[PDB]
Order: C-alpha cells, then sequence, then structure tokens
C-alpha cells in the first residue's frame, strides 16, 4: 500500500518531462524565446496533458 | 520531493498514543474479560476466565 | 470640462488654456441679492472642440455658512477603454467632519463615450465676493469651509452581499485579514469553530543577476551581408561561426532587406539568449523563388535543391541585388537542379554532373534522345521582372543548450550574489533559488547535475569557476482555524 502510492508518485513526476507534441518541457524557456502570443500554441498544448 | 508540490501531512495520532490503546485493549481482556466494553470494568481472575 | 453653473451642469470636451491657477468666484452686490459668476477665471480661450453636452438644471444660493453639512456628494471617477464612469451617490449628514461609518452604495451616473487619454485632473472650485469683505482679488475671496477627500482605488475583490428588494448590504474583504479570506472562500458570512484551507503563500524573490561568459570578439558579418560574389544554390556554402557576440539590431546598416523572417524564436530575442554552433548558408536564387524557402513548404528548390528541415528553428534573410548577380546577357554562374532520381534531403549538396536519363534511353554522358542536363542557368539581368532578379538568402540555424555555450549575447555580467533566492541566467538557463555553496564534484567537462526529477540543481559558472548548488524557496501553504463566528474574531 505504500509501494502503490510511491509508483504513482514518480509515475506523476515522470510526465514532467513529456511534451504532448511540444517543443520544450519547461515553460520559462519558452517564455524567454517567443512573445506570448506566439506560445498560447504550445502553453495550451502542456495545460491539457 | 517538495519542490514540485507534492505535500505529505502526517497523521493526526503517534505510534506512543496509539501503543497506549493498544496496550489499554490488552490489559481491558486481561484484567476484565468481556465486561468492560459493554460496561463499566468488573475485575475477575484469569482462571475463571 | 463638467462645470455645475447657476444654469445647468455644463460638459464641453475643447482645448481649453488653463491659467496658473484657474477658479470660479461669485459676487454679492448691493444692487441685487443673486450670487452670478464674476470671477470666471477658468479658461483663456476655448478652441478645437470636439464634444459639448446638455445636463439637467441645479440652481444653488452660494451664501456661506460654517456649520455642520447634512448631505454627501461622494463620486467615483472611472475610465475604462476610454469610456468614463461616475457612480453618484447623495448621502444626508448630521455628525461633525469624519466620514460615518455607515453602509451605502453608489449609484452609476452616465457614461460619456469620449476616448480621450486622461493622466492629471483638476478640481474646480468657487469663490465669496460681497461687500462684507473687500470682494477682490486679494482679501476679498473666501473658502468657507469644506473638506474633500481623495483615495486612489486599487484591484480588489469582495463578496458582495445581495438583500431582497436588490440592493448591497455587505462588503467583506478577500485580502485585508485571513478572516476575511476565509469568509469569502467559502462564500458566506457565518463560519463554525474549526480548520480551513485558504491559499498558499510562497518566499519571494528579491534581486536578479547576470552572469555571462565573456568574449570580447565580435562575429564577422562583411562577407555574410554585402560582399563581392556568393554561392550558387547548386552548392551552397556554409560557414562556421563561432566565439564571438551576434547580434540583429547592428545588421540594419550593410544591406537593406526585403525579407527579415527568424521562425521559431522571436526577432526580438536574438540577443538575449546565448547561441549554439551557428550556421550561415549563402546563396543566390531568383526572387520568384523566395516563397520556396520556408519550413515544411515542397517547391523546386526544396527538392532537387537544398530543402530545409522541417523542424528548422532559425532566421531567414535575403534582399533583392538589382545588377550585382546580374548580367545583360544573364547571369549563368548560379545553376539550379531541375531533374533528380531522388529528391534531396535536409543539408544535402549535388555535384554531379551526370546529364539525367528520361525513359528508356540511357543518359548521364551517353546523350541522346531523353537525355536532358538538370542544371539550368537562371539567367539573372536588370532588365527582366523583380521576381526575376538575384536574391541574397543567408539561413542563419542554430541551436539553444544543446552543447556548452560558444556564441553568447552582448548583455554583460552583473555582481556576484550569494545566500538568496534571486532570479539568476547562466548561459542562457534561467531560474529562482537560493545559490548555496555545493560540495559534490562533478568531472571538469561536466556542466550540469540533474536528479530524479530531471531538472537542474548544479550549475558551474563560466565566471568564477564554482560548483554552486540551486534550491528553490517555494515551500508550504497557509492554513487558519477559528473559534467560531459567533464567538469571536480572533
Ligand atoms: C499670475 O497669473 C498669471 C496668469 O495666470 C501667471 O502667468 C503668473 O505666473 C501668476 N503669478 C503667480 C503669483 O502665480
Ligand atoms: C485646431 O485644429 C486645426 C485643424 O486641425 C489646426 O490647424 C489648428 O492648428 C488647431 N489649433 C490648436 C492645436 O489649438
Ligand atoms: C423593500 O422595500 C420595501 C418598500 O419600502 C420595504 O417595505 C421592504 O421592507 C424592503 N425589503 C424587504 C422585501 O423586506
Ligand atoms: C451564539 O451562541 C449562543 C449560545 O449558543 C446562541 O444563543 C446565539 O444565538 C449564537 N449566535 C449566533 C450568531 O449563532
Amino acid at each position: 500500500v505504500v509501494n502503490q502510492n510511491a509508483q504513482a508518485l514518480n509515475t506523476l513526476v515522470k510526465q514532467l518531462s513529456s511534451n504532448f507534441g511540444a517543443i520544450s518541457s519547461v515553460l520559462n524557456d519558452i517564455l524567454s524565446r517567443l512573445d506570448p502570443p506566439e506560445a498560447e500554441v504550445q502553453i495550451d498544448r502542456l495545460i491539457t496533458g | 520531493q517538495k519542490f514540485n508540490g507534492l505535500t505529505v501531512l502526517p497523521p493526526l495520532l503517534t505510534d506512543e498514543m496509539i501503543a497506549q490503546y493498544t496496550s489499554a485493549l490488552l490489559a481491558g481482556t486481561i484484567t476484565s474479560g468481556w465486561t468492560f466494553g459493554a460496561g463499566a470494568a468488573l475485575q475477575i481472575p484469569f482462571a475463571m476466565q | 470640462l463638467i462645470v455645475n453653473n447657476a444654469t445647468n451642469v455644463v460638459i464641453k470636451v475643447c482645448e481649453f488654456q488653463f491659467c496658473n491657477d484657474p477658479f470660479l468666484g461669485v459676487y454679492y452686490h448691493k444692487n441685487n441679492k443673486s450670487w452670478m459668476e464674476s470671477e470666471f477665471r477658468v479658461y483663456s480661450s476655448a478652441n478645437n472642440c470636439t464634444f459639448e453636452y446638455v445636463s439637467q438644471p441645479f440652481l444653488m444660493d452660494l451664501e456661506g455658512k460654517q456649520g455642520n453639512f447634512k448631505n454627501l456628494r461622494e463620486f467615483v471617477f472611472k475610465n475604462i477603454d476610454g469610456y468614463f464612469k461616475i457612480y453618484s451617490k447623495h448621502t444626508p449628514i448630521n455628525l461633525v467632519r469624519d466620514l460615518p461609518q455607515g453602509f451605502s452604495a453608489l449609484e452609476p451616473l452616465v457614461d460619456l463615450p469620449i476616448g480621450i487619454n486622461i493622466t492629471r485632473f483638476q478640481t474646480l472650485l468657487a469663490l465669496h465676493r460681497s461687500y462684507l469683505t473687500p470682494g477682490d482679488s486679494s482679501s476679498g475671496w473666501t473658502a468657507g469651509a469644506a473638506a474633500y477627500y481623495v483615495g486612489y482605488l486599487q484591484p480588489r475583490t469582495f463578496l458582495l452581499k445581495y438583500n431582497e428588494n436588490g440592493t448591497i448590504t455587505d462588503a467583506v474583504d478577500c485580502a485585508l485579514d485571513p478572516l476575511s479570506e476565509t469568509k469569502c472562500t467559502l462564500k458566506s458570512f457565518t463560519v463554525e469553530k474549526g480548520i480551513y484551507q485558504t491559499s498558499n503563500f510562497r518566499v519571494q524573490p528579491t534581486e536578479s543577476i547576470v552572469r555571462f561568459p565573456n568574449i570580447t570578439n565580435l562575429c564577422p558579418f562583411g562577407e555574410v551581408f554585402n560582399a563581392t560574389r556568393f554561392a550558387s544554390v547548386y552548392a551552397w556554402n556554409r560557414k562556421r561561426i563561432s566565439n564571438c557576440v551576434a547580434d540583429y539590431s547592428v545588421l540594419y546598416n550593410s544591406a537593406s532587406f526585403s525579407t527579415f523572417k527568424c521562425y521559431g524564436v522571436s526577432p526580438t530575442k536574438l540577443n538575449d539568449l546565448c547561441f549554439t554552433n551557428v550556421y550561415a548558408d549563402s546563396f543566390v536564387i531568383r526572387g520568384d523563388e523566395v516563397r520556396q524557402i520556408a519550413p515544411g513548404q515542397t517547391g523546386k528548390i526544396a527538392d532537387y535543391n537544398y530543402k530545409l528541415p522541417d523542424d528548422f528553428t532559425g532566421c531567414v534573410i535575403a534582399w533583392n541585388s538589382n545588377n550585382l548577380d546580374s548580367k545583360v546577357g544573364g547571369n549563368y554562374n548560379y545553376l539550379y537542379r531541375l531533374f533528380r532520381k531522388s529528391n534531396l534531403k535536409p543539408f544535402e549538396r549535388d555535384i554531379s554532373t551526370e546529364i539525367y536519363q528520361a525513359g528508356s534511353t540511357p543518359c548521364n554522358g551517353v546523350e541522346g534522345f531523353n537525355c536532358y542536363f538538370p542544371l539550368q542557368s537562371y539567367g539573372f539581368q536588370p532588365t527582366n521582372g523583380v521576381g526575376y532578379q538575384p536574391y541574397r538568402v543567408v539561413v542563419l540555424s542554430f541551436e539553444l543548450l544543446h552543447a556548452p555555450a560558444t556564441v553568447c549575447g552582448p548583455k554583460k555580467s552583473t555582481n556576484l550574489v550569494k545566500n538568496k533566492c534571486v532570479n539568476f541566467n547562466f548561459n542562457g538557463l534561467t531560474g529562482t533559488g537560493v545559490l548555496t555553496e555545493s560540495n559534490k564534484k562533478f568531472l571538469p567537462f561536466q556542466q550540469f547535475g540533474r536528479d530524479i526529477a530531471d531538472t537542474t540543481d548544479a550549475v558551474r559558472d563560466p565566471q568564477t569557476l564554482e560548483i554552486l548548488d540551486i534550491t528553490p524557496c517555494s515551500f508550504g501553504g497557509v492554513s487558519v482555524i477559528t473559534p467560531g463566528t459567533n464567538t469571536s474574531n480572533q
């Protein structure tokens, strides 16, 4: 019963490095390189995932 | 682990107070039999229990 | 200018010439008892008007008294998107000057749609000139007694309380005190004794710092822009640009550009991020083939010629050449491929001169029927159309955080700050945290550190060359415990 919680927590951890058909996994890297109107298509695609 | 916002709250009871309850429950069968959870405790030697 | 006279309220939107001290003043003469305006020192001239209005009459008396006031005109002036909104209320009083503690709501008066911009305001007032006083502009002016309050409105969220007639009867804050945030959180004014969770608070940033790598060299751009010869599209030249600041604001005075397009990157952050592996690909094509350069767009110069990748993230700059790459017979130095057994792949170049094979009849130098040469001359002349003139296209392809920093921005480093949760930038990598001194050592080549989350937690300074750990200061939340709204407010 501890194994299931610790496994599921590592499962949510690994999802932070998935794209969902995006170009990067760190929101500040998208904000540092492209104005917000030219970044909403990546941000909504990270948000839904 | 806390950087991504995974907070673990500690249980309401410690193991010392839980062990105080298990010690009361163990003492009640060795001293009063079964007539202490339905009423007020009543002594009785173990040879008749 | 919205002024209430002794006739009506006058609303004029003109270009007035305001005084050094504009005000009003009415006179009480001895041939009348009426207080008309005689000191109308408001504007010097009213020229170039765009709006004038008519309002309901508000006759006044204007007889100075020092007694207690028994009415209150509270207005709130807002200008959202040009429209000016006024929220008026009239409330009588009887107390000595102070704002009563009662609860009144303000109803909206009018919404003037004018779309001017307002930055300064001045309150228009009035004066008393009588024969009890000198009546002049030195010792004749008398201000009576008056007191008005001016308060700036700030972004705030209130849980409103609506009764059975529709009015607002109580306003409870969401930020003034923890108790008001709890009471607006549950959407109720009655809270029981127990623990409740509100918003969660973290530590805020304090400072920000720069630790860029210092490089004095400036990149070569003499031939990357205006020059005396450029490469053919058949065989396009790649130049390796490294160890120098790469700027783009300074590139507007070498050649006049007719296409400044950067795909994948804002054209105002090229100098804000340090680069890696900058590849300059310059070649001349025809001006009616500028549409054929594009990521994921086919063509003839995207199939049989150099094809851009379909993930390319870089900038494409190309400009018209009038007669530098053009001849009076036509320019035949620049050639293009017109037949291919298999189209070209990203970053592929052709060096074959074979004759292309069409049909059964073989070719590649056994010239004959259906043996065409794919490499055709462009034929640039100045007498041709402008879509038929040479364009020097320079494509800049670069990486971001794929290898140690080689090409960096012109912004320079700042002071080294430690033991604080501050915003940092290293080569381009941004964060917010406390930079602590580390005791884990990498091997010399390794310049980053990750965990099981795959997030940075150890960086190497390009300046001081010391391993520094990164520790977020974000932690915990805020919970509150109440002994019930009945008992008390602690
Ligand atoms: C007096 O009024 C004139 C015109 O408004 C102005 O130019 C001048 O500066 C004023 N002087 C004082 C004392 O403010
Ligand atoms: C008033 O408007 C006219 C027409 O636009 C202009 O020629 C004149 O200079 C303006 N006068 C001002 C700015 O007071
Ligand atoms: C609403 O206004 C009416 C009219 O004065 C008043 O009688 C009533 O008390 C008010 N509110 C209600 C519905 O109790
Ligand atoms: C507060 O508690 C007292 C005692 O139980 C009760 O009489 C009173 O009505 C309560 N008031 C509120 C606001 O609940």
